[PDB]
């Protein structure tokens, strides 16, 4: 098929050529001799044309291309925004789970391009390409869902899932043999930090400093609140507040943007910008496992 | 709006084909009848080029039929799916 | 505020059960559960490492190892 | 559409051509030509009619399946 061929070509173009070999070592769809027939020192057009030749010599399909896309996503895992779904209310099996999920998504409207790829730490990665009742599913607007066996949490990349969100949720909860499924308001791009947060897996004596008690108290409070461990890499926060003025409630809306949050916030108190004890709205981001807030009077 | 250029070229092709066919079975009086038919064709071309139509989209004459078939199949498939959905 | 126990071990229900009241039974129960999980995992990976000689296929194991499915040939 | 306007013009042109011509064999050939082209033109007009009908039906079943 030409569609799968151009899909694989686009995925390869997305892959940096410096690691394409690793991709093959992770893809393993093509024989190692075919890999040896291609040198990676030559031009990008030449290498992609040779890869097209290699995949056309074999039988190119959708499952192998989807697996390649999944493994590319694994190696990057930095280009999408992730949200977290919680299931609530004990026997598991991979095969029957896959069968049930596939059956539900086929029953969704008529068809959908679904691909599975088991990963270490029970990380089943699922690539889903949506399609309507009268069109083949589109491979240009995919979505990714990460499931952990026998766990109350799942991860989803929401690029176009706002079209049909309840469908994916109900399919996931029926496949997970769980009744209640909810979406907590927690959204971020560093997927590994989300993993850590959801599971809680994280001299010149002539100078006479004055107010040194204030400095030692503020540094101690900051250390006790944050800790010596490297804080999870979180990148976006937003609070929606509506509280009485006390100085008709004022409605406030703040967004914190930072390439490395929880560290500038860690340095605010030592820099003297904020008080020694920070407000609970900022000291419970890893504690409450909450990223978006709403405050009323 | 004047006639769409694709429609003009299509119509001109059909007039050429029909004039060739009507010249095929004509043995005598070839030159005068072919000149008269050429004048007829050119006057018809001028009339159709000058003709005015409201701005309504009208797709290529040859392909539309095929589209219908596909469209019909689409509906059938849709209906089938609809039935399945209702069945569920 | 911090823990190292893997998440697939159920404790939050046990937390609502006996974390607030009768903490000793809470700790004893979680100790039993972790011991059972560790024993199951030790049996599983011991089988995978040692007795793979007569096994004809990979074993499907859950993180909690409540369900085990495998195939074996004996001569 | 465009055809809905060009067919009456074609009919009037065929009428004037038939009136001006005098040869009986040429008259019969022109009549057969007119019959063939009129049949094809009305056929494609009908095809466009069920084209727009099928488009409306497709939209209706799209809403229904949604």
């Amino acid at each position: 098929d030409e569609t799968v061929a151009e899909f694989i070509k686009r995925t390869i173009l997305k892959i940096p050529m410096n690691e394409l070999t690793t991709i093959l070592k992770a893809w393993d769809f093509l024989s190692e001799n075919q890999l040896q027939t291609v040198n990676f020192r030559q031009r990008k057009e030449s290498v992609v044309q040779h890869l097209i030749h290699l995949c056309e010599e074999k039988r190119a399909s959708i499952s192998d291309a989807a697996l390649l896309d999944i493994i590319y996503m694994q190696f990057h895992q930095h280009q999408k925004v992730w949200e977290v779904f919680q299931m609530s209310k004990d026997l598991f099996d991979m095969k029957q789970f896959k069968n049930s999920f596939k059956k539900i998504l086929q029953r969704a409207l008529k068809n959908v391009t679904v691909s599975f790829r088991e990963t270490e730490e029970n990380a089943v990665w699922i690539r889903i390409a949506w399609g309507t009742q009268y069109t083949k599913p589109n491979q240009y607007k995919p979505t990714y869902v990460v499931y952990y066996s026998q766990t109350p949490y799942a991860f989803t990349s929401s690029s176009m899932l706002r079209r049909n969100t309840p469908l994916l949720g109900q399919a996931l909860t029926i496949a997970s043999k769980h009744h209640q499924i909810v979406k907590m308001d927690l959204r971020s791009r560093y997927l590994d930090s989300l993993k850590a947060i959801v599971f809680k897996q994280y001299m010149d004596s002539r100078i006479i400093h004055e107010n040194i008690v204030e400095k030692e108290r503020v540094q101690r409070i900051t250390q006790e609140t944050f800790g010596d461990y490297p804080q999870p890499q979180l990148e976006f926060a937003q609070y929606k507040l509506e509280t009485k003025f006390k100085s008709e409630p004022l409605r406030c809306l703040i967004k914190f943007s930072s390439p490395h949050l929880l560290e500038a916030l860690k340095s605010l108190a030592p820099a003297g910008i904020a008080d020694a004890p920070l407000s609970p709205l900022l000291t419970c981001i890893p504690n409450k496992r909450m990223n978006y807030f709403k405050i009323r009077d | 709006q004047p006639l769409s250029k694709s429609t003009r070229d299509h119509l001109q092709t059909m007039m050429e084909s029909v004039i060739m066919t009507i010249l095929s079975n004509s043995i005598k009086e070839k030159e005068e009848i072919q000149y008269h038919l050429n004048f007829l064709k050119k006057r018809l071309l001028q009339q159709c080029e000058t003709l005015k139509v409201p701005p309504k989209k009208m797709e290529d004459l040859t392909n539309v039929s095929s589209l219908l078939n596909m469209e019909r199949a689409r509906d059938k498939a849709n209906e089938e799916g609809l039935a399945l959905l209702q069945e569920e | 505020h911090h823990h190292s126990v893997p998440v697939f071990i159920p404790l939050e229900e046990i937390a609502a059960k006996y974390l607030q009241t009768n903490i000793q039974h809470f700790l004893f129960s979680l100790c039993e559960y972790l011991n059972a999980y560790s024993g199951r995992k030790y049996q599983a990976d011991r089988l995978q490492s040692d007795f793979a000689a007569l096994l004809t296929g990979p074993l499907q194991r859950n993180p909690l190892c409540n369900l085990l499915s495998f195939t074996y040939k004996l001569d | 559409k465009e055809l809905n306007i060009v067919l009456p013009e074609f009919e009037k042109t065929h009428l004037e051509h038939q009136q001006r011509i005098e040869s009986k064999v040429c008259k019969a050939a022109i009549a057969t030509f007119y019959v063939n082209v009129k049949e094809q033109f009305i056929k494609m007009l009908k095809e466009s009619q069920m084209l727009t009908n099928l488009k409306r039906k497709n939209a209706k079943m799209i809403s229904d399946i949604e």
